[PDB]
This record gives C-alpha cells, structure tokens and sequence, in this order.
DNA sequence: TTTTTTTTTTAAAAAATTTT
DNA sequence: AAAAAATTTTAAAAATTTTTTAAAAAAAAAA
DNA sequence: TAAAATTTTTT
C-alpha cells in the first residue's frame, strides 16, 4: 500500500492510533479485506515448508486458517464481512508487474537456494512464491457461503469497497493491514486484526477523523499526501518521504500546486506521472452498491459443513465440530450494549 | 504526591478488585483526591473510583498529575503489604516510578517499593449525575453470593424490580434461576438492610462475567448501591465509609 | 410433589456426594420417600440412596413419579444454595422440570430455581440385600482419612476384619501400608466409636478410587456403617440422622 | 535393629514437607549420635543439612550406622498419612531393603504400619567447615516467609544489603523494585519477634530467590530463622527445632 | 466470624508439534 | 550533527494436548 | 502486504 503512512501517523497524531482490544467489538460489523488474510494465512501455515498438502495435491491452509479465524471472530463477538479483490486497474498492474519480476527474481535466487540444499532458504522463497488463484478464491467464497458470513466482490478493489462500506455506515470499520482504506476514504481502519496475542498485540485503530483534525486537512489533501507518500499507482517525486510531503501539503494544499511551485532541479518530477488518475481512483473508484446486497448472519447447517471440510479435504472432526458448536453458541446469545453508546467521551488524560 | 493511609487494607482491597477487570489505567491524582475512571478491556464496564483527601492521614498534591499504572503490577505490590499496614503512596516531581512504603504499625518492618510504570492512553467517558429511578441497597456478601450462584446457570442475569421486590432472574442450559429479594421491615440494621428507592419498575439484562468481576470488591463494604433505570447502565457503588466510593458501571444487554 | 426440608446441608451434601460418582440417575420419588438406586458411570459401584419422608417437613408426593436428573447439574443448583437453607422441592405431573426453592433463614432471599430433566431408563430391580458376615460401625472422617492416605500408597485396599479390630492393608510401588484399627466400645463418646460385630473373617481387595468417591460423602454422617462378607460386595452405609440413609455398594476384584 | 520413637510426629511431617520440593533422593545418614541427612539438591545448587539429635527422640537406638536411599516424594506421600498429635515409630532391619514406619494415635487406639521401598544410590558427603559468620541474623520465621513470598513476584534475584542497625532485603525486576528494611527490635520482650542482629562487618550478596522460596517451606518447624552468611561462604538458613536439632540450607550466591 | 495457609481443582501461558 | 531519507534485509498461524507455574475457593485449622 | 537496519544526503 503505502511505505510509511502508519509511521507518519504515529509521529504526527498519536491520539489517532487507538489501541482498542479485540474484546471491544460486539455490534461492530467489520469489513475484512479477505485476500490479504488469504496471503497472510498462506504464509505461516507450514510443516517445514510444505503447507497442508492432502491426498489430491491442492493446498487447504487458507481454508482452515480462515475457518479458525472466523470462529475466533464470532467467539469474540466481532461480526465480519469478507470482501475479495476484483479486476485491478492498469496503474495497479504496473505494481503487479514489479511484484511478478520480484517473484521471478525470488525464483532465480531459489535456483541456487535449492542447489545449496538449505531448507530455510527454500521455505522462505516458497513463502515468497505465494499467489492466490481463481479456484482458491471460489473455495473461500463457497466456505463463507457455508457459515453464512456475507461475501462481497468489488469490481476494482476490495479496499475501496471496504472504505465505501464504512462511508455508507453499513459496517462499522474496515480491518486490513494496508493503509489504502484511509486513502480510499474510510473514517476508521482496524490494522492488525489478528486472531491471537490479545495482550501482546493491540489493534491499531486508525481514526481518520482524528487524522484530519490533527493535520488540519480535508479528505482530498490527505489523498494528495498519500499520493506523495508513494502509493501503488504513483511514485514519490525524488526522495520525498513523510516530512517533506507534510511540508508540501501544509503549504500548497494541492498536488497541482506542489508540481508547479517546486523546483525543476531540486526534487524533479518523474516522467509519465499520473497523479490526477490516482486521485480520481482514490476519490471515485468502481465500487459496488452497498444497499444492493444485505449483510445477513444466519445459523449454518452442520451436515454440509462436515461434508465439505471432512469430505473434500479429509481433515479432523472433533475440532471442527467444537468450533461450529461454539460459533453457534456465540451467535445465539443476545447482543451486548457498549458503554460508550450511553456515555460520551469528555476527553482522555493519557497519563 | 504523598498520601499516608490510616489502614492500607482498603487500597489493598481496591487493587484486589481492580486486578481482574482492568490491566491498564491511569490514576487521576489531584489536590482534591485520588480518582480513577477507566473502561474495560472488553469495553463493557467502567470503574469510577474516588478517594477524597478527608480519609487519608495526610495528603499533599501540588499538581493534577496522572501516571499510567499496570494494575496487575500494582496488585502484586499491594499483595506485599499486610492487613493492619500503613501505606504512603509517594510520587515526586517527574516521577518515572511510583513509590510506596508499607510501614508496619509496630515500627518493625518498613518495606519500600518503587514501581516502574508506562505511558498510557485511556479514554475517559463523561458521566452525568443522573437521578436514578430504582436505587437498590443490599448486603455486599449477599450480592456477591447472588451473582456467583447465578453465574453457574447462564451468562445473563435479568435484574427485575417490583415496587417492593428485587428479582434476580437467570437462565441457561442448567435451568432457570430466580433469586427474589424483599424489603426489610423487622431487621433494621446497617449491613443487612435490603432497601429500595422506588420510582418505576425496571427490567434489564446484564452479563454475569462482568458482575462477577464487580463482586471482587465485596470486602470493601457491606453496601451495594444498585442504581438503575430503563436503558441506562447500572451503577454498582461500593461506598467506602470514609474514602469516597467505587462505582462500577455496566451497560445492559 | 412437594418435598420441603429443614436442613438444607443434608441434601446439599447428598448432591456433593453423588456429583463425582454418578452423572445421571433416576430419582425414584415414591410415596414412602425419595429413593435413588443407581449404578456407577464406570459400572463398578452401586449407589442406593434412600431419603424417607419423616425427615422432610412437608411431603405431598401423591403420584409415584420418577425422573432422570443430571447429578452434576443438580449439584450445581444445590451449590447455589447456602450452607443452611430450607429446600422446598416442587414438580408437576405434566411439567418436565424439578423446581427448587431455597428459602434462606432470614426470610428474605427466597431463591426459586427450575431445572431441565434428562430422562432415561435404568434397571432399579436388582437389589443386593442379604445377611452379612461382619458389620463395622466407625467414625466417618476417620474412614475418609484412611481411604485418603491409602490412595496415596496404592490403588488397592485389603480389608481384613477380626474381632479385635479391622485392618486396612494397602500395597503399591511406594510401599506397604497396613492401617490396623481396634474395637473400642467408647461409651458416651462418638468421636472414636469403632464397634465391630464380626462373625466370619475375610481378606479381599478393592479399588481406592471408588473408596475416595465413597468417602466424599462424609460430611453427611458422623459414622460409617461398613459391612462386608465372603465374596459379597461391601456396603458403605451413611446413616443420616432420622432423615434417611445413603448406602454405597462396591463389588470387589 | 533401628528404632526411633518420636512423640511429636508433626516435626517429621514438617521436615518432609520442607524437603519434598527440592530433594528427589537423599541418603538418611542415621548414626548412634542422632539422625543426619547429607543431601545436595536435584538441580545441584543448594545443600541441605538436617540434624536430628538423639535427645529429641523419646526411644532412640541404633545398632550400626545406617545410610538408606529414600525417594523423598514417596516419604512425603507416606508422611502425609500421619496426624499432628500422632507419634511416629521409625524402624529398619539389616538384610531388608525396607524402611518401616509406625504411626500411633495417643488418645485413640489406631495404629498404621507403613513400609517403604528403598533404592541404591551414591552417597555424597560435603562437610562444610564451620566458622564465626560475619552476618548472623536471628529474625522471625513468618517474616522471612513473608519477605521471600512477596519478593518472588518482582524478580528472580534478591540482594541483602544488611547493616548492624538492621537488615535490608532488596530485589529488582521487570515489575519494579522493592526494599524491605527491618529495624533491630528490642522493645518487644519476646525473643521470637525480635530481629536479633549480630555482625562485625556489613555485607551485600545477590541470592537466588526461587531457592529461598523452596527454603522457606520449613517455617512451621521454628518461629525463628537464623540467617548466617559471610562474603563468600553460602547463606545458612538455620531452622532451630526447639529440642531436636537444626535444619540448615546452604545457598551459593549469584 | 472471616480470615491465613493448606490443599485442591481448575485454569493461564508457553512451548514443541500438529490441524493433512 | 541531528534530521530525513532510500536502499537493502526480515516477517505474516491457530489450537488441542501436554507441560510447568499463578490462582481462586471451598475446606482444612485458626484467634 | 507490513516493519526496522544500515548507510546516504540535505541542511
């Protein structure tokens, strides 16, 4: 997404990054950028390098990982919606081309990594060879069609539809480890929503209302700042990172005024630069209608769950049955009121 | 900051109460007294704490200074003291460490303890002084007994109040619990007097894990001031007899 | 059906006795009294609990009705009762629940309870009552002590009985442990009333896990009526004072 | 051939409750002059000196010098059988590899004969030479128990920066710091609650505190702990039984 | 008459190994 | 001389059993 | 897709 937005927010607005615990969400409908979680769950599930290869020869690690994550979401009261990526644009496809040549360079390193015979190098480069296919995406869509967790497909990008879902007020927050949902427009983001280490790892809750009230910015100047911090569609100018882009936004307040009133020799503009197209992609993306599909949550039927995850991948029975049972017991309970609904915030001492 | 305590078992019972619900909070220590007002980790319950200057043996506080205290660490340090122990909470200018001594009353064991602490960011909710409709007083051990018995059946209590009766209903896979409490007319004591200020009948549902966390404060007093009204969170007020109160807030289900 | 007690500790100790050993059993509540003839979940021991209607202060069971109750669940609802309560059982013929009213003796905390029943069919017709060789009446906490520390030695007690006293012999990997009691008449003293009425000596082995499960019943009575014969299952009778009796049967090796 | 009748069997119950946690196996060096126990612990850090003399027991006689191998968790499980007022009759034989125990209640007519399974093990003798220690602290036993059990929550190490006016137990850890200072109490007129301080030079030694937590399970034996240490010699934690002997633990500093 | 330890029976972490 | 960078490298997991400590909590024995 | 480490310039 952005190389260093979260460091800039932690250096500028420490009150904007909330550290709310994973136990804090009951009525919060949560938008999950799904394919980021599928990549993350295809990294770490490994038996020395080989992931969960069953008798047929196709990986199932993201299925079981996203399964046990989803039981941890309903068992903690978090109400997730999983939104998958769509057709990426051409400005993104330049970044996918550089990721593809990075993966090819990882394969060229993998040649003498497997010629040397080191197990750690071949599992590290096999972690770098992780790429989702259409059938893995369809397996995850079918899996969320089993437990009734709702599924949405954006035409362009899931981060944009997650941010517009927060913008429409249908869900509470988007939850993803990239910072593009603040660029796409979400007032609240939940970075590092992981299913373990609740004491060790708090959720970095990014409030964009606090970001705009601390920077003195509107949304569009934050879009030009996120352009200047090196997004996937537009590069930096020349050596401009956090502080110089903060200095240019705080003086000029427009990317057009930045590209005119900078020096042609000091920080020169790169050739074939398309900041207007990335700005229009951030403000107005191709987003599906949030009112067209509802956000339902129904009780699943156990027989189809057993027939899928013990029939076509041949895994365990007692752990899956106990996870479905505690999912059902966590879902059938009544809702719990949050105390900040009844009492308004008068501020924070912050020691 | 220097706050000598006439007996330190009170604040030891405060830390035994707070160790099970709060891990991280700040102490709003001013010249008017020691305050704490922080939320849950699960963001369901708020703990308002108040200890005025009138209960300490001495109290000096130049600035309204707040430190971010690990409540498990301060609970382990307050476990070091006795029950007739005299505690001075000491924090000097730019106190990175909160200092405590536990002066034993025979002047034989003076135990200095400095506690390293971190910077925090805890949201403080602005609460009003609402005229509560149904204010229920009861014994504290009775209320802890009621919550601990009803937590065996199910996770939810249904606290219903009649014009003269308090109905702690609960249900689950074990069955249906129903603990009814009348109003005293012949007892007329201080500890054991179930008295209800009566405005309008209420019927609210609360979780029982948070009420079990609330009833770890039961050796502080013999008074649970259950103040509640319709769609308004429940006040559980352990009134310490000389030093403020310990108000537990609980948003209903 | 309405069985009202006056000592709630009796029924609470019966459910704490039968909680660990039996999971589900049929409380065959007859017109004469509340009866429970059960067989072990490990299918080794046998429990015949009898609670006659003289100890119940109000008994109104007109219909001979029996229901299957989870003993762990009903022991949890009896754990919701206090140490001394007034337990009023209640049930209806059409309704498949067993209501419990624990009226506290301050006449304020009237705690109604209800409980779902899990009915089953258990054969209550094979009962082992015949003449026994030796009967040993000896105090209950002493028998709990002997079974508890012979469980430390091994998992086999060899009870050898004679006229001069009873001998509890145990062996294991740790060593050999022989606890030899002696017959004391002990007039006007029930703390050490170890009376043995022996006719035929016997030497046979048991399993001390089921003896530990039997000796978790010991806060009911102050005495244990031990009884055994030659290749006959041993009887541990817990004689409740004019209220009933709890008999534990154990088939040996 | 070996006979040791003791009327106060709670002393042996407290001794095996003290030594059950850090000793897995030990040799019970039984001589005619009393009962000794030469044992270095399972992790090979701390050395334990248990001495029960001949005048502490009521009926005590030995034929030869006995050193039998005892699993002390087994002896703890067989000394959990006894009562507090229960008398204890030790017994052993020559050709039998079995240590016998007889528990008798005085006010009752109950006898509980217990036998033990022994094993063959290498006998260790580490005779610590005695000297006048530079730091002799005679403090209440429950206060030392309180100090070890509440300094355990801070850090794994403790420093004792003692002085002639009083002893100062100090520890540092990731939770914080703690400094327990005990004044030398003279106006108690009890000689059990008084922290008697006898020195010639103040010292300060870093000690392992999990080992002091394992040491302080001997607190029902005595109301006084005789803390004896010096600059390099290990700390002596002496538990003075009032008529039988002493139980000394030795702790090498960090 | 509620505590102090004591003992007890669950529960917190904290790891290597799996969940095929 | 700090500040502010742009290169290079690293990393992405959930959970039952099992294994040790911390810890409530009724149940021992206390003042 | 993220964070930090180490060397590199800008001022």
């Amino acid at each position: 997404g952005i190389q260093g937005l979260a460091k800039l927010i932690a250096d500028v607005a420490p009150s904007a990054i909330r550290e709310n615990d994973i136990k804090s969400y009951f009525g919060r409908k949560v938008a999950i950028d799904a394919s980021m979680s599928i990549y993350q769950f295809l990294i770490a599930v490994r038996q020395g390098g080989d992931v969960l290869q069953n008798e047929e020869g196709e990986t199932t690690s993201h299925l079981m990982g996203m399964f046990y994550r989803t039981i941890r979401m309903m068992e903690n009261g978090i109400k997730p919606v999983y939104v998958f990526d769509g057709k990426p644009p051409q400005l993104k496809s330049g970044e996918l081309a550089k990721r593809s040549e990075r993966r090819a360079e990882a394969e060229k390193q993998l040649q003498q990594a497997q010629a040397a015979g080191a197990e750690q190098e071949v599992e590290k480069f096999t972690k770098r060879l992780v790429k989702v296919t259409k059938q893995h995406n369809d397996e995850c869509k079918h899996l969320l069609s089993l437990m009734g967790i709702p599924y949405l497909d954006a035409p362009s990008e899931a981060e944009a539809s997650c941010a517009a879902l927060v913008k429409a007020g249908k869900v509470y927050a988007a939850a993803t480890e990239d910072m593009d949902c603040l660029t796409f427009g979400s007032p609240v983001l939940m970075r590092h929503l992981t299913a373990s280490e609740a004491k060790k790892l708090p959720i970095q809750e990014f409030h964009l209302s606090r970001i705009l009230q601390e920077l003195g910015l509107n949304q569009e100047q934050f879009v030009d700042l996120c352009i200047l911090l090196g997004s996937d569609y537009c590069e930096s100018i020349r050596g401009i990172g956090p502080k110089r882009a903060v200095d240019l936004i705080q003086k000029h307040k427009s990317i057009e005024e930045i590209v005119r009133r900078l020096d042609p020799n000091k920080y020169p503009v790169p050739e074939n630069w398309l900041h207007k197209e990335a700005h229009q992609l951030f403000l107005e993306p191709e987003v599906l209608d949030p009112e067209s599909v509802e956000l339902k949550w129904s009780e699943p039927n156990e027989e189809e769950l057993i027939k899928f995850m013990c029939g076509e991948k041949q895994f365990s029975e007692e752990r899956i049955r106990s996870g479905v049972k505690r999912l059902s017991k966590s879902r059938q309970g009544s809702t719990q009121g949050r105390l900040d609904d009844f009492f308004k915030v008068t501020g924070s001492l912050s020691s | 900051f220097e706050a000598r305590l006439v007996q330190g078992s009170i604040l030891k019972k405060v830390l035994e109460a707070l160790k099970d619900l709060i891990n991280e909070a700040c102490w709003d220590i001013s010249s008017s007294g020691v305050n704490l007002q922080s939320m849950d980790s699960s963001h369901v319950s708020l703990v308002q704490l108040t200890l005025r200057s009138e209960g300490f043996d001495t109290y000096r506080c130049d600035r309204n200074l707040a430190m971010g205290v690990n409540l498990t660490s301060m609970s382990k340090i307050l476990k070091c003291a006795g029950n007739e122990d005299i505690i001075t909470l000491r924090a000097e200018d730019n106190a990175d460490t909160l200092a405590l001594v536990f002066e034993a009353p025979n002047q034989e064991k003076v135990s200095d303890y400095e506690m390293k602490l971190m910077d925090l960011d805890v949201e403080q909710l602005g609460i009003p002084e609402q005229e509560y409709s149904c204010v229920v007083k009861m014994p504290s051990g009775e209320f802890a007994r009621i919550c601990r018995d009803l937590s065996h059946i199910g996770d939810a209590v249904v606290i219903s109040c009649a014009k003269d009766g308090v109905k702690f209903s609960a249900s689950g896979e074990l069955g249906n619990g129903n603990i009814k409490l009348s109003q005293t007319s012949n007892v007329d004591k201080e500890e054991e007097a179930v008295t209800i200020e009566m405005n309008e009948p209420v019927q609210l549902t609360f979780a029982l894990r948070y009420l079990n966390f609330f009833t770890k404060a039961t050796p502080l007093s013999s008074t649970v001031t259950l103040s509640m009204s319709a769609d308004v969170p429940l006040v559980v007020e352990y009134k310490i007899a000389d030093m403020g109160h310990l108000k537990y807030y609980l948003a209903p289900k």
